[PDB]
């Protein structure tokens, strides 16, 4: 508390607190429609004044009279776009955004177009992007979500019923407010489903508390009712019945399925069984890679569209957007907040950002596609994940195990926490019986908990896939630089280097690079070039170093020069995209159309490029991928051969690329040419490949889903097998139990083609190419309150006896048996009738003694009269509810039912098209609002879908159009209403 | 609403000597570092520590140097620092000496 310490000397106080105000600064500081986007332009700016004058190009002021923009504003839903022009703007916020825009665009396009060096394949991809551009900018006009409802005040507008819409690309922060008449007249899907979005028969708060006691599950041999989506396969429908059969028995699991089966549909298909048979309707979380979750978002809308599956990505205002608008039925509460949502997909980036704001929910369902990147215990999305609260858990991947049994022991752990351990590595060296016993007993322990189904087990129509392993010679200047490396030469790996600046840090790095292509290294294509080359370094011979300093661009060519000659396409995968730079100029150079991919490149030229290598009209011949980027996503169809530059550490990844072009439905027979280097550093990273696709082999393959006594043979076989070294028509395009197939695919073929310097290029190719330099010259260049909730009931539907089941679950009714709602329903309505005909007996005798009294009064005026006037001028208790009106119990009884059934035997296919007929009402003329048959047909429709009383519901409802013609000293109001719907009922009937 | 010149700048000097965070972003620092090592010797490892030791003794040399800048161009009868105040800054501090 007290300081028993003090300082004696004496110091001036001095004022420590650094907190600045700005606050003698607002003499200089303080003492929303403007030009957002601009979309299109278009050539005429009022009329078409005539076709002179196309030559040339104009200038910005030219521009400014001759083109018409359209403009989003700011604040607005891309549907008040307006066809604008420079003197129709005069001067608002954004201008500077149009200038530009026209600046950019219209310079650019003029000037490609009147370029005399620009030839049809530019011309046709700025046209094909513009018209990308174009329909990318058209799709923001659709509606895709609709989050909320609200009555707003215009500007003497009485009161208008305003939705927030969300659009089909934008995110949450560009949802608006607009009218709900034209989202009704453009899209009527999703108000349709909005309106069932409200009362939704299936919440969070009207789950299943099963606690240990799940019900038992029977094998579903169909598709169930409730997943309407497309069919659902064999395959699929096992793989239901096995997670469920796994959720019976409270256990987590891994799907772990090959890419192409449909595993989105599966776990889509699981959550709709878990939320409509079992009743589990609680949130659920989804997470997901960004790049597929449009993938996931179109399988929610087709197979389950009565689900409530919102996304949750974007910035912090989208998320906030999502958090205060979608995520509880009672944002504007203080205590206790149950959710709105069904489904929340989202990715790991905002599970690490909101794990705040996300881990205090009670989830009853975690599901995580591609759960290898789930495959380390220590990275932060392990440990934001394991910290959820959630009941039950499944990983949905291709390839569980990738490395070590670590990774599998990792998965396994985050699955269930604690009755699987693993604690000891395997040995190849060791191969004795106990690391048999010890991989039988994780067979035997992992067997029910893991799902795995092969492309070769279904589908019956996929061509063979073949990979040949093929080792190269190295060249000169490769075993040169393998020298100075691998026996540190630093001074030799300077050499004729003006800055001399070599990194040996990462010797296997170099080893690699060296085996690969001598060009990595800095200042390595000058010594080739002047030692072979001449010094002249003219075209050919460059090309010539490009082919000759790497000993496997010479099986590279040769097996371009084949597939070339031959009809096939070719992908080209590398680790480094520095060689994929080194390709993609020995193709510009050598003149071939390649296209690429890497991590430089932007989705959207991802999209471009992939779309153009499967356009059936393409004359692109070699695509070039990077090996671990793109995801699981890309689709490589047309292409058939598949050359692996360089082998990856993880052979999963090199599995994942040659299944690139491997996918479900190719017409072609793949094959796979791996290029090695000889007695080089990537033969101990085929070696620890191998290693790992035997691990794979032993525990994945063997435990998917007489012979186990042949098991402790083969494992030993498939054992001895790992522990053994493989190094000790060649090109063909052609091939011609399972343990020996998986004997295949590791042969080593060599390949000892030595072509001296000169014999390439020839007589063909280089007239050609001499003729083109020669040419570039040229051309320079049941109690109380079950009662009275059955009583609000009566006034809203009518009979509960058909409607006993929308009362139930709709949170209309207590928790109790429908039975017993059913029979407590029957007995208050036979005893409305019996209490009703007994006050109407004592009443018709009460006024035949007060008429009798008044003809003997009438006598002696020639009183009793005004008492026969005030006569001629129904409450029961049921079951405690005293003042029941038993008379409109039994009139709105047979009137709902009157109603319903005129209504389902003409207007059954469109109950909007019913329609009164020749009956006329009375004139409702001394409203406020203009009221007519039509609208009285209206109001009858909506008794029928929301239940008579439901004026929030009907004024709500804008299928009718009735928003306006309701207000709630305004007529017609709520007890007008009322009246109307019993007098046209009374009247019909 | 434009602001008048200055302001704004005072504002930035109100603001950035109350906080103490680094101003220079991590990896062109680390880049730059590693350059300037790699001349000396090929082949160096660089503790994170001793990178950021360098940035924050990098941060003080200098913001004493826009200082001493700073009290140079006022004794010009000047606002706005030159190069000139910067030699002169070094050379009273030896540096140039």
């Amino acid at each position: 508390k007290i300081p028993t310490r003090f300082s004696n000397r004496q110091n001036k106080t001095v004022n420590y607190n650094i907190d600045y105000s700005d606050d003698d600064l607002l003499e200089s500081e303080d003492d929303f429609h403007g030009i957002d986007i601009v979309i299109n332009h278009r050539l005429k700016t009022s009329l078409e004044e005539g076709k002179v004058l196309e030559k040339t190009v104009p200038d910005l002021n030219n521009c400014k009279e001759n083109y018409e923009f359209l403009i989003k504003w700011t604040d607005e839903s891309h549907l008040h776009n307006t066809w604008e022009t420079y003197e129709s703007i005069g001067q608002v916020r954004g201008l500077k955004r149009l200038d530009n825009y026209c600046k950019q665009f219209i310079i650019e396009d003029q000037q490609v177009r009147l370029d005399p060096y620009v030839t049809a394949e530019d011309i046709e991809i700025m046209d094909m992007e513009r018209e990308r551009r174009l329909d990318e900018f058209e799709e923001f006009h659709v509606p895709e979500r609709i989050i909320d409802s609200q009555r707003a005040s215009l500007e003497d507008g009485t009161s208008q019923l305003q939705y927030l819409v969300k659009w089909r690309r934008l995110n949450y922060d560009e949802a608006t407010w607009e009218n709900a008449t034209d989202i009704v007249k453009l899209a009527p899907e999703q108000v349709k489903h909005f309106q069932n979005r409200e009362n939704s028969k299936i919440l969070p708060q009207y789950s299943s508390n099963y606690t240990s006691q799940r019900p038992r599950f029977e094998k579903l041999s169909v598709q169930p009712p409730f997943i309407k989506g497309g069919e659902l396969r064999d395959f699929q429908l096992t793989g239901i019945n096995w997670m469920a059969f796994l959720w019976s028995k409270g256990d987590n699991g891994i799907l772990a399925d090959e890419m192409g089966l449909g595993k989105t549909v599966q776990t889509v298909a699981f959550i709709s069984w878990l939320i409509f048979a079992r009743r589990q309707n609680g949130p659920h979380i989804i997470v997901v890679p960004l790049s597929t979750m449009p993938a996931w978002l179109d399988t929610f809308e087709k197979w389950a569209p009565d689900l409530n599956c919102i996304c949750y990505m974007g910035n912090q205002k989208s998320r906030d957007t999502i958090r205060e608008y979608e995520f509880y039925t009672n944002p504007r509460a203080k205590g206790k907040k149950t959710m709105k949502f069904n489904v929340l997909l989202t990715t790991y980036e905002y599970i690490l950002k909101d794990r705040a704001e996300l881990g205090s929910i009670k989830w009853q369902f975690m599901a995580v596609d591609e759960a290898h990147r789930l495959k380390n215990a220590e990275s932060s999305l392990y440990e934001s994940l394991n910290s959820f609260k959630v009941a039950n858990r499944m990983l949905i991947t291709g390839t569980p195990l990738q490395n070590n049994i670590k990774e599998l022991a990792a998965l396994v752990n985050f699955l269930m926490p604690g009755r699987f351990t693993i604690d000891q590595e395997i040995d190849f060296e060791n191969q004795d019986e106990e690391q048999e016993e010890y991989i039988h007993d994780l067979h035997r322990r992992i067997q029910p908990f893991i799902l795995r189904r092969l492309k070769k087990d279904v589908e019956k129509s996929l061509p063979s896939k073949t990979e040949r392993i093929l080792r190269v010679e190295l060249s000169d200047v490769q075993t040169e630089y393998y020298k100075n490396i691998l026996t540190k030469n630093y001074s030799a790996l300077t050499a004729g280097a003006k800055g001399g600046h070599f990194s040996l840090l990462n010797i296997m790095n170099e080893l690699k690079k060296a085996s690969n292509h001598p060009y990595l290294f800095d200042n390595a294509e000058e010594r080739v070039l002047q030692k072979f080359g001449d010094g002249k370094m003219t075209r050919e011979n460059v090309l010539r170093g490009l082919i000759m300093s790497s000993g496997k661009m010479v099986l590279l060519d040769q097996l371009l020069t084949r597939l070339k000659k031959d009809g096939h396409r070719v992908l080209i995968f590398s680790q480094m995209v520095r060689m994929l730079d080194i390709l993609g100029d020995y193709l510009s150079i050598k003149g071939i159309n390649f296209q690429r991919l890497d991590g430089t490149v932007p989705s959207a030229q991802r999209r471009i490029s992939i779309d153009h290598f499967n356009s059936p009209d393409s004359n692109d011949f070699v695509f070039l991928l990077s090996t671990r980027a793109g995801g699981l996503g890309i689709n490589l169809m047309t292409a058939d051969t598949v050359v692996i530059f360089d082998s990856d550490w993880n052979p999963q990844a090199d599995l994942q690329a040659m299944a690139r072009a491997h996918r479900i439905g190719q017409k072609n027979h793949v094959m796979v040419y791996r290029l090695v280097s000889k007695d080089t550093v990537e033969e101990e990273v085929l070696e620890r490949a191998r290693k790992k696709m035997i691990l794979e082999y032993a525990i994945i393959s063997l435990g998917v889903t007489k012979k186990n006594e042949p098991n402790a043979g083969e494992l030993s076989a498939i054992l001895k097998f790992g522990a053994g070294n493989m190094f000790t028509d060649v090109l063909n395009h052609a091939e011609d139990l399972g343990g020996e197939e998986f004997l295949k695919q590791f042969e080593v073929t060599d390949y000892k083609a030595d072509i001296d310097w000169d014999d390439i290029i020839p007589e063909e190719e280089l007239k050609k190419l001499q003729d083109e330099e020669q040419k570039r010259k040229d051309e320079e260049y049941i109690g109380e309150s079950e009662v009275r909730a059955l009583y609000k009931a009566i006034l809203k539907f009518g009979n509960l006896k058909e409607i006993l089941d929308e009362l139930i679950a709709d949170g209309t009714l207590p928790v109790k048996s429908f039975e017993k709602y059913g029979e407590t329903y029957d007995e208050m309505m036979e005893a409305a009738k019996d209490c009703v005909h007994e006050e109407e007996k004592n009443r018709k005798e009460i006024l035949e003694k007060l008429e009798k009294h008044a003809t003997a009064y009438r006598a002696k005026l020639k009183n009793p009269l005004t008492r026969l006037s005030l006569k001629k001028r129904v409450l029961f208790n049921f079951k405690g509810v005293k003042s029941l009106n038993a008379e409109s119990l039994l009139s709105r009884v047979e009137d709902l039912k009157y109603l319903k059934n005129l209504i389902n035997s003409n207007y059954k296919d469109d109950p909007l098209k019913f329609s009164l007929g020749n009956n006329t009402p009375k004139p409702v003329q001394n409203w406020s609002s203009n009221w007519t048959k039509e609208e009285d047909e209206k109001l009858l429709i909506g008794v029928f879908k929301y239940g008579y009383g439901s004026w929030t519901q009907i004024r709500d409802d804008p299928f009718l159009g009735i928003t306006d013609k309701i207000f709630l000293k305004k007529v017609p109001g709520a007890i007008h209403l009322g009246r109307r719907v019993d007098y046209l009922l009374s009247f019909l009937r | 609403h434009r602001y008048r010149p200055g302001t704004v700048a005072l504002r930035e000097i109100r603001r950035y000597q109350k906080s103490t965070e680094l101003l220079i972003r991590k990896l062109p620092f680390q880049r730059l570092v590693r350059e300037i090592a790699q001349d000396f010797k090929t082949d160096l490892r660089f503790q994170s520590s001793a990178v950021m030791a360098l940035q924050e003794a990098s941060e003080a040399y200098l913001v004493a140097l826009f200082e001493d800048t700073n009290l140079c161009a006022i004794h010009a009868k000047r606002v706005t620092i030159m190069p000139k105040d910067i030699q002169l800054a070094r050379r009273i501090r030896g540096e140039r000496a």
